[PDB]
RNA sequence: GGAUAGUGGCCUACCAUGGUUUCAACGGGUAACGGGGAAUAAGGGUUCGAUUCCGGAGAGGGAGCCUGAGAAACGGCUACCACAUCCAAGGAAGGCAGCAGGCGCGCAAAUUACCCAAUCCUAAUUCAGGGAGGUAGUGACAAUAAAUAACGAUACAGGGUCUUGUAAUUGGAAUGAGUACAAUGUAAAUACCUUAACGAGGAACAAUUGGAGGGCAAGUCUGGUGCCAGCAGCCGCGGUAAUUCCAGCUCCAAUAGCGUAUAUUAAAGUUGUUGCAGUUAAAAAGCUCGUAGUUGAACUUUGGGCCCGGUUAACGGGGCCUUUCCUUCUGGCUAAACCAGGACUUUUACUUUGAAAAAAUUAGAGUGUUCAAAGCAGGCGUAUUGCUCGAAUAUAUUAGCAUGGAAUAAUAGAAUAGGACGUUUGGUUCUAUUUUGUUGGUUUCUAGGACCAUCGUAAUGAUUAAUAGGGACGGUCGGGGGCAUCAGUAUUCAAUUGUCAGAGGUGAAAUUCUUGGAUUUAUUGAAGACUAACUACUGCGAAAGCAUUUGCCAAGGACGUUUUCAUUAAUCAAGAACGAAAGUUAGGGGAUCGAAGAUGAUCAGAUACCGUCGUAGUCUUAACCAUAAACUAUGCCGACUAGGGAUCGGGUGGUGUUUUUUUAAUGACCCACUCGGCACCUUACGAGAAAUCAAAGUCUUUGGGUUCUGGGGGGAGUAUGGUCGCAAGGCUGAAACUUAAAGGAAUUGAGGUUUCCGUAGGUGAACCUGCGGAAGGAUCAUUA
């Protein structure tokens, strides 16, 4: 169930048995990486560029069509960000619901989320760490996250 | 299930958890404290020795019954001082003030046999030299 | 979460066996579990299965025949050493000549008649009777 | 550096600031010397090991030293402490935890005996010595074998002509317990083995211990004793909380042995890894996070053909090919590629085999010690000069060592290629087994490493995307939370007008306001709290908990998705957030209710124990406390197993319905599904002691992962210590002793009556009251 919560829902995405090439899309092999990086100039974030890439240029996913994913192929043109996608948005989080609390102090609720909120991100970190992909401690601290995130 | 470790590598787990729940048993508690060794009327031993100091009176009911009426006793080694059972009526006149009897157990692990409450303990020895055989006319028992 | 794959193929082998159907569904699926299957099935414990195969880890649609008493998983995997493997039979095996404890030895997984004609012994896996 | 036989913080001088620990360091207890081993035998365990062997330490307690190869020696010395001996008073001398022995202690343990004959040891040494050791004495610790009787004849009862039991019936045959010449034995004796002689008729030469309501075997036995306002009256019957109160007969179980006390082991699955229980019997933390710990999805050489090839057509073994046996070196067939030959786990765990492992002990082979417990002996002969088999064998569950295997479980490799491979080449950096006679130095070639770059060689290097998880996005949904704001009538109070004798309150009364008009009716205002009906076996939140309108603020679950990372996860000692009500410290405001208090009447009965006024409190701010029947009395995560219809949220489909004013999106309803919830009714396929339970099932056919808790009832959540709190108190938490029960689930036979939980106050106490919570409390009628 949820890590951090005792919903059980099972909604997600369901990939077709099919590693190849959809016999409708004979569009490209190679055009559809210019169009991920620059999607990636403009500032997206590859969730967003999967999206896009599905909702207006019939990619069914990335990876079965380049050979590659959007993580593999940012890093290989050196665009990929210092952080990545889900600790940067759980900090973001993090920090907006920290603003919230300070300005009203009474809100137990939210003191509570912020408590889930930042063991997540702590158990984030802490895997991005043990495989090397952040500094060795890079050390998640409450006025630096604000720092950080803008 | 069943709350308990089932791993390959969890043993110190099971070992603590037995040790701490074996502490909440019984006979382990009292023998692993020296329990005997402190408190218990004997020295935690089979048999004891001591001097009559009295002869109490109790009864099971009204003079209309049997007597049953025996005598305390405090220790020669520890100095405690404790309550008996002598044997049946004939054996009451034998037993006298500052006799020197040898005691033992009664038969239920600190618990009383029989309808008798506040006795741990029955005479097997009188004067030190018999009790049962100074009962069957076979052994007098010698002055002083 | 899903400790052990095996542990519930194996329930529900015993679930579809006490219940009464004639074949019964597994997801996922292992190598593991394929060899128990296969040594189940050499005794005639259970009938025929298949294995389909979804990209992501596959599944397995067994069809019983009944005579299958019990099979069970043990767990955790003990470290079985030879002269103790007839133990483990007297421990949880009806009879002295039915029933068969499965081992994971280091020249595969087997029955146990079969770990003591070869004189090898390995990991604990499970039984079948 | 010193010292040591020698390493070494062993010590010294100098310099750093280190070292161990929740994988339990350190401190404390031990009625703790360790091991071989002992008891308990289904396994696994549990308890013991002062004590015949091995190792350590000690000689009344610290301390020191000589001699010597070896001692911090005590049947050596010196001094100190504690005991203590001799005397002529000046002095001297001591060490049985060696062998005997005695005192003391206690429930608790023997001779001040003989000898070096055996086993071994010491010395200058075959010869001496040995309380080491052997021999006897005491000795029911423990163990072996088996005495206390056997055979007839006669008479009865039988089975019925041949077999049993009975008898104050009878007859002779055998013997050892003893006594003892002798011989043996022994260092000499004792005792054993052998034996001339003596030794059996029942109170012989006599067997005991415990029991006879059940466990548990054997009394529908007998008599006597102490008692009765029961019947009769001096003979008695019956009864006795006489727990038989006691004797005799009889029987039972074992037997030279039987009972008792204590400790321990089993049967005991009441310590539970095998192998328990936690809704109601003891027991699931109030709730969630979270570190250590324990645990964690799937995937990488599979399959086939070929032979040879061991044991009973079958099981087991090895080599070749199938893109496949990969790595590191000396010498030959050769023209980087073969053979004879040295070894290998990236790094482990796991398992097989081997070693090296003290005897005794355990299991076990042989062997007539007269059997046996034992012992390691013995056996056969020409028994007149001899011969010969034995003294095996197995196990040791950890660590270290060697080895076969490669399933299972880990761990590392190429992502900025800093990657692998080369008869692709230049330069740097070092060393030469050599030859120029040996050596030192100078150079070249050559030989072997390491490096800097250039050309290649190649399928050039990244596993799914878990009906695991987090993240993104879309549209929702909710009495989830904070701040602000709005409303509603009610209550109380105040003002204005009306009108007259009561109004309040209970079972009945009384205090109480009132002819300055009470109560009531009408208009208006103010204060503070609370959100009726709608309200559901409906919703949300981690739990406590949350109900008027709107806005702002941040969050959230379920759904949808061909989005994105790829194990990031499960459960969690430490540690942390929140935690109803009551309660504490300061400010605010105090409408209502109202602990405490002030007063009325107390009327057998309050069964109907109240009434009025009323502080604290109730509300709020800023801090504390941390508990409830904090309840689903049911930990959390994962899987599978049975039918039915409702219902909340989302999504999909319907030549369905309905509202547009045109039957176009949309909102509502209906139908069919699907995911996620809160529940509901039937059933046992299963489980249970039962009530009952879709989990309390998948459990004697017992093992998916993990956290906490329980061990018969009181003592007692008490005492003590620690910690936290301003306090009340919270968490942690006994023991002595006492009890044979206690409890759960169902069916059958003078007065106040709900039972509790947390918290505060008063009180003759169990009681009474305030606030919040629970049922462990008995759902008819109508409709749908």
């Amino acid at each position: 169930g949820r890590m951090h919560s005792a919903g059980k829902g099972i909604s997600s995405s369901a990939i077709p048995y099919s590693r190849n090439a959809p016999a409708w899309f004979k569009l490209s092999s190679e055009s559809v990486i210019e169009q991920i990086v620059k999607y990636a100039r403009k500032g997206l974030t590859p969730s967003q560029i999967g999206v896009l890439l599905r909702d207006a240029h019939g990619v069914t996913q990335a990876r079965v069509i380049t050979g590659n994913k959007i993580m593999r192929i940012l890093k290989s043109n050196g665009l990929a960000p210092e952080i990545p996608e889900d600790l940067y948005y759980l900090i973001k989080k993090a920090v907006s619901v920290r603003k919230h609390l300070e300005r009203n102090r009474k809100d137990k609720d939210a003191k509570f989320r912020l408590i889930l909120i930042e063991s997540r991100i702590h158990r984030l970190a802490r895997y991005y760490r043990t495989v090397a992909v952040l500094p060795p401690n890079w050390k998640y601290e409450s006025a630096t996250a604000s720092a950080l995130v803008n | 299930g069943k709350g308990k470790p089932r791993g390959l590598n969890s043993a110190r787990k099971l070992r603590v958890h037995r040790r701490n729940n074996r502490w909440a048993e019984n006979n382990y508690k009292k023998r692993l404290l020296g329990t005997a060794f402190k408190s218990s009327p004997f020295g935690g031993s089979s048999h004891a020795k001591g001097i009559v100091l009295e002869k109490l009176g109790i009864e099971s009911k009204q003079p209309n019954s049997a007597i049953r009426k025996c005598v305390r006793v405090q220790l020669i080694k520890n100095g405690k001082k404790v309550t008996a059972f002598v044997p049946n009526d004939g054996c009451l006149n034998f037993v006298d003030e500052n006799d020197e009897v040898l005691l033992a157990g009664f038969g239920r692990k600190g618990k009383a046999k029989g309808d008798i409450p506040g006795v741990r303990f029955k005479v097997v020895k009188v004067s030190g030299v018999s009790l049962l055989a100074l009962w069957k006319e076979k052994k007098e028992k010698p002055r002083s | 979460t899903r400790s052990s794959v095996l542990a519930d193929a194996l329930n529900a082998i015993n679930n579809a066996e006490k219940t009464g159907k004639r074949q019964v569904l597994i997801r996922p699926s292992s190598k593991v579990i394929i060899k128990f299957l296969q040594v189940m099935q050499k005794h005639g414990y259970i009938g025929e299965f298949e294995y389909i195969d979804d990209h992501r880890s596959g599944k397995i649609v067994v069809q019983l025949n009944g005579r299958l008493n019990k099979c069970g998983v043990i767990s955790p995997r003990f470290n079985v050493k030879i002269g103790d493997i007839e133990k483990w039979t007297a421990n949880l095996l009806p009879a002295r000549q039915f029933g068969y404890v499965i081992l994971t030895t280091s020249a595969g997984i087997m029955d146990h008649e079969e770990a003591r004609r070869k004189h090898v012994s390995g990991k604990i896996l499970g039984f079948v009777y």
